[PDB]
């Protein structure tokens, strides 16, 4: 079993990195001078897809890609998109998360090749120019990222608890593939900064049951948990899929990226 | 960076606590190893006159080893495990510094002072806290992997007087892979992974050393280490088939068979070893020790079961302060 598996309630994730929605949206108003609310969520979707693409290329596990995705969200929760280019932060987040695991090492040349390849082949609609950063830029970014997160590296995700619930129902064949992908889809939203992982997993599993038309009400009733907060999580998930419908990442992202505030140069 | 926002860069630069400003340590080097170098430090401001341990982690940036130590220590909280107070990230030279509460003593120096010639209240209390601290780690699926007297710190004068502090955990091992006085026989026969049991064996060795003042499996300088195995058998005897059925599953079992004979160690057992060092084999201490020093790791008791042992219910009780309110005769650490 993984390090600190049963420690969520005493963890740094829970004690420091479950943020208030009021505090989140107030710090976001910095970037809302340039981008709209709609454009801000669209950017978050884009960069979630970029971090997934990088992870898939480096052949990292979904849980490492998640940790990387959260590191990214934590950074831009506090700071503006102007502060560090999110094209540099994304692979730096993947790089730091991979090192938190003691199984396998992602190398320097292989990080730069992965960033370069992924932007060129999978995101050329957004980025005309080649990936411009080199390893010195990643290593500098790593330090700023680590500082902001207050060295909180261990991150809990909905996958572990999801797995326990589907095994509890005895419906791993029917529901796990779908519930799992919905958990991946939740990383397109702020849910991981706002709720504990297990509540997100429950919400995902409910949407899975409704989509696949299995009656899970008697199982859900038998859970000791705030159902209001779960319903809140289902609404974001339901909304996410209508955002997905109405959004053409490929037709809109170049322009939205131009609207992002640029950094100030040195004097 | 020429493409990081400047206001952001100078702001963080303005506010960043630098280790050289907060702490006085130059020339107070207290330990050196292949995992970063440790210093006895005091604060430059007069906010508190306590001592801190500053560790500068070897190499630039965040290595896997750096990462994982930071990652875990940032989560772990238990009185018998060393506490990360603060992480300094020095941007100019790219060095990382970890700040800890300073432990004045350790079991290596304590034992060596006694060998240069331990009360039983103290031995039991040391063992109990070691077990308490490892049990915490183990419940959180964190192994130590390098347990030994020098890695069992003990706090001195101050509000944590005489509390054990487990330190220097092997946080990075590539794929959890081991691929020698405190190493369990399975590692010596080529065990491919670290386990809870391997740590426990190590604790048994430390307990035997606490009772006798002598490393139980002391051996000269040499995966498979013949002479260290020879010493294990001189003390323990050679294991019967019945004692360790899975020994045949070990990668080095065929080497063991070529190199060693059962009848070499017919006189040898843990009972006879401990009798030489003035410890009774019908004492609760011995029966506990024997359970920790079980050759088959699946027959080794766990840290939780060790804490439940009736040895800790026998007069005298373990005490929070390992020194039991008595004056500490052990000398303060020498600088390196």
């Amino acid at each position: 079993d993984k390090a600190m598996a049963g420690n969520f309630w005493q963890s740094s994730h829970y004690l420091q990195w479950i943020l208030d929605k009021q505090d989140l949206l107030k710090e976001r108003q910095k970037d809302l001078k340039f981008l709209s609310e709609e454009e801000y969520w669209k950017l978050q979707i884009f960069f979630t897809n970029v971090i997934q693409a990088l992870g898939e290329h480096l052949k990292l596990r979904q849980q490492v890609i998640a940790t990387a995705t959260v590191y990214f969200k934590r950074f831009y929760a506090r700071y503006s998109l102007k502060s560090i280019d999110p094209v540099l932060m994304a692979p730096t987040c993947v790089f730091l998360a991979s090192k938190v695991e003691e199984f396998g090492v992602v190398s320097n040349t292989r990080l730069i090749a992965a960033a370069t390849s992924v932007l060129k082949t999978r995101f050329s609609y957004a980025f005309p120019k080649e990936f411009p950063y080199r390893m010195n830029h990643i290593l500098e970014c790593e330090f700023y990222l680590l500082e902001l997160m207050d060295c909180c590296l261990i991150v809990y995700h909905p996958y572990r608890p999801l797995l326990q619930y589907v095994q509890d129902m005895g419906q791993e064949d029917m529901l796990l593939p779908l519930a799992w992908r919905i958990v991946n889809d939740t990383y397109r939203t702020d849910l991981c900064l706002l709720y504990p992982p297990f509540m997100i997993a429950l919400a995902c599993l409910h949407v899975a049951c409704v989509v696949q038309q299995k009656d899970a009400r008697q199982w859900f009733a038998e859970l000791s948990v705030d159902m209001e907060k779960i319903l809140e999580i289902i609404r974001v998930i339901l909304k996410l899929y209508e955002q997905w419908k109405n959004f053409d990442e490929r037709k809109e992202m170049a322009t939205i990226l131009s609207k992002m505030p640029k950094p100030k140069p040195p004097p | 960076d020429d493409k990081m926002d400047y206001d952001f860069k100078v702001k963080l630069s303005s506010e960043r606590e630098r280790v050289e400003d907060l702490f006085e340590y130059e020339g107070c080097k207290v330990g050196r190893g292949t995992y970063g170098h440790v210093y006895k430090a005091k604060r430059k401001d007069g906010k508190d006159d306590k001592d801190y341990a500053l560790k500068q982690i070897e190499g630039t940036g965040i290595s896997m080893s750096a990462c994982r130590e930071i990652a875990l220590l940032r989560e772990l909280k238990h009185p018998n495990v060393i506490s990360l107070q603060k992480v300094f990230l020095s941007h100019a030279d790219r060095k990382v510094w970890l700040l800890f509460d300073y432990a004045e003593h350790d079991l290596w120096h304590i034992i060596k002072f006694h060998r240069a010639s331990l009360p039983r209240g103290m031995v039991k209390s040391l063992l109990y806290q070691i077990l308490d601290g490892i049990h915490y780690l183990h419940a959180n699926w964190v192994l130590h992997r390098d347990l030994k007297p020098a890695n069992i710190l003990v706090m001195g004068e101050g509000p944590e007087r005489g509390r054990v502090k487990i330190a220097d955990m092997g946080f990075a091992r590539l794929f959890n892979s081991p691929l020698f006085w405190y190493r369990a026989p399975e590692l010596l026969l080529g065990a491919r992974h670290y386990t809870k049991a391997i740590d426990i064996w190590a604790i048994g060795c430390i307990f035997a050393e606490l009772l006798t003042s002598e490393p139980i499996f002391h051996c000269r300088q040499e995966p498979y280490h013949h002479d260290q195995l020879d010493r294990i058998f001189n003390v323990m005897g050679f294991p019967a088939d019945k004692d360790w059925e899975d020994i045949k599953k070990m990668p080095e079992h065929s080497t063991l068979m070529k190199d060693f004979r059962r009848n070499t160690y017919t006189n040898c057992s843990l009972i006879k070893y401990m009798e030489k060092h003035k410890v009774k084999p019908d004492s609760k201490a011995f029966h506990l020790l024997q359970k920790l020093l079980t050759m088959d790791p699946i027959k080794r008791i766990t840290s939780e079961q060790a804490m439940q042992d009736p040895y800790f219910l026998e007069d005298p009780l373990p005490t929070s302060d390992v020194f039991a309110g008595c004056q500490i005769p052990y000398p303060k650490r020498e600088f390196l």
